[PDB]
DNA sequence: GTACGTCCGATCTTCGGAAGAGATTCAGAG
DNA sequence: CTCTGAATCTCTTCCGACGCGCCGCGGGACGTAC
RNA sequence: UCCGCGGCGCG
């Protein structure tokens, strides 16, 4: 929903979904580069928490 | 030091956009605390793909993996406290909390021979 | 009996226990424990009674 | 002074009331 | 001494009226170009 | 522009 002015009144669902899909994108972009196992494990845990 | 181990790179995370700032802060902490033997070098991966058009021009700096820096420190308590003391840095990324987890030597070789080819198509 | 239940027997043991209790999950150090304890109830900056 | 891309470190104080799950314990017997 | 074992203590969750009327603030920070 | 938060008030 847009509010009075040049800004937008966003809902929490948009922010949560954006965070989740960004985390998934980073997950995808790290796997193909043979990233260190510790870092991929940590970011997998952080995606799980998200 | 007291032994002859490989002070291999260790994973430390920072806040995005401050990786160079965190590296400089660590370097100046090492300089002022006068404890330089326990530490080696701070290295952050980066890559350079140059494009002559498309908005951003003549340079494009990215990271192999963001929000993580590598430290040449060694297992002890003084260095652990020193790294914890720097701002904008949370706990280590390893196994158990008190003692972090190192990186495999072969995979360290993989990361370093990936790093040595960054100087491809120079000039 | 309050002292009898207590397993600590030295100032170092008490400092280690309080350091581990205040912030769990970190290697305890006697200097670190002393610094943490002195900064909790005996420092003008973070503690000040009116 | 004004668009714009990326992001997400100062560590919480003051209620019963019940219901339920899990850790503890000592009670007692073989 | 040792094994069950039923009872007890401790830790975690969900719950706490229902219709209005009025007013004010709301993604903020933060560096990075331009 | 229809949403959220907070505050005050009436039954």
């Amino acid at each position: 929903v847009p509010l009075d002015g040049g800004r937008f009144a966003t809902s929490d669902l948009n922010d949560l979904y954006r965070r989740v899909i960004n985390r998934n994108n980073r997950l995808k972009r790290l796997l193909d580069l043979a990233a260190p196992d510790i870092i991929v494990r940590n970011e997998k845990r952080m995606l799980q928490e998200a | 030091m007291s032994e002859a181990p490989k002070k291999r790179w260790y994973v430390v995370q920072a806040f995005s956009g401050f990786e160079g700032r965190v590296a400089t802060s660590l370097r100046e902490h090492i300089k002022l605390h006068n404890m330089e033997d326990l530490f080696g070098e701070v290295m952050v991966p980066t890559e350079e793909v140059v494009e002559i058009r498309g908005g951003q021009r003549r340079k494009s700096e990215r990271k192999f993996f963001p929000g993580y820096v590598l430290v040449q420190m060694v297992m002890n308590d003084a260095s652990w406290h020193l790294v914890r003391s720097v701002p904008r840095v949370m706990g280590f990324i390893g196994g158990t909390s008190d003692r972090p987890a190192p990186i495999s030597d072969k995979e360290v070789d993989a990361i370093m021979n990936r790093l040595q080819q960054v100087g491809d198509k120079p000039r | 009996e309050t002292l009898r239940v207590d397993p600590t027997n030295d100032r170092l043991s008490a400092l280690v226990e309080i350091y581990r209790m205040m912030r769990p999950g970190e290697p305890p150090t006697r200097e670190a424990a002393e610094s943490l304890f002195e900064n909790l109830f005996f420092s003008e900056d973070r503690y000040d009674l009116s």
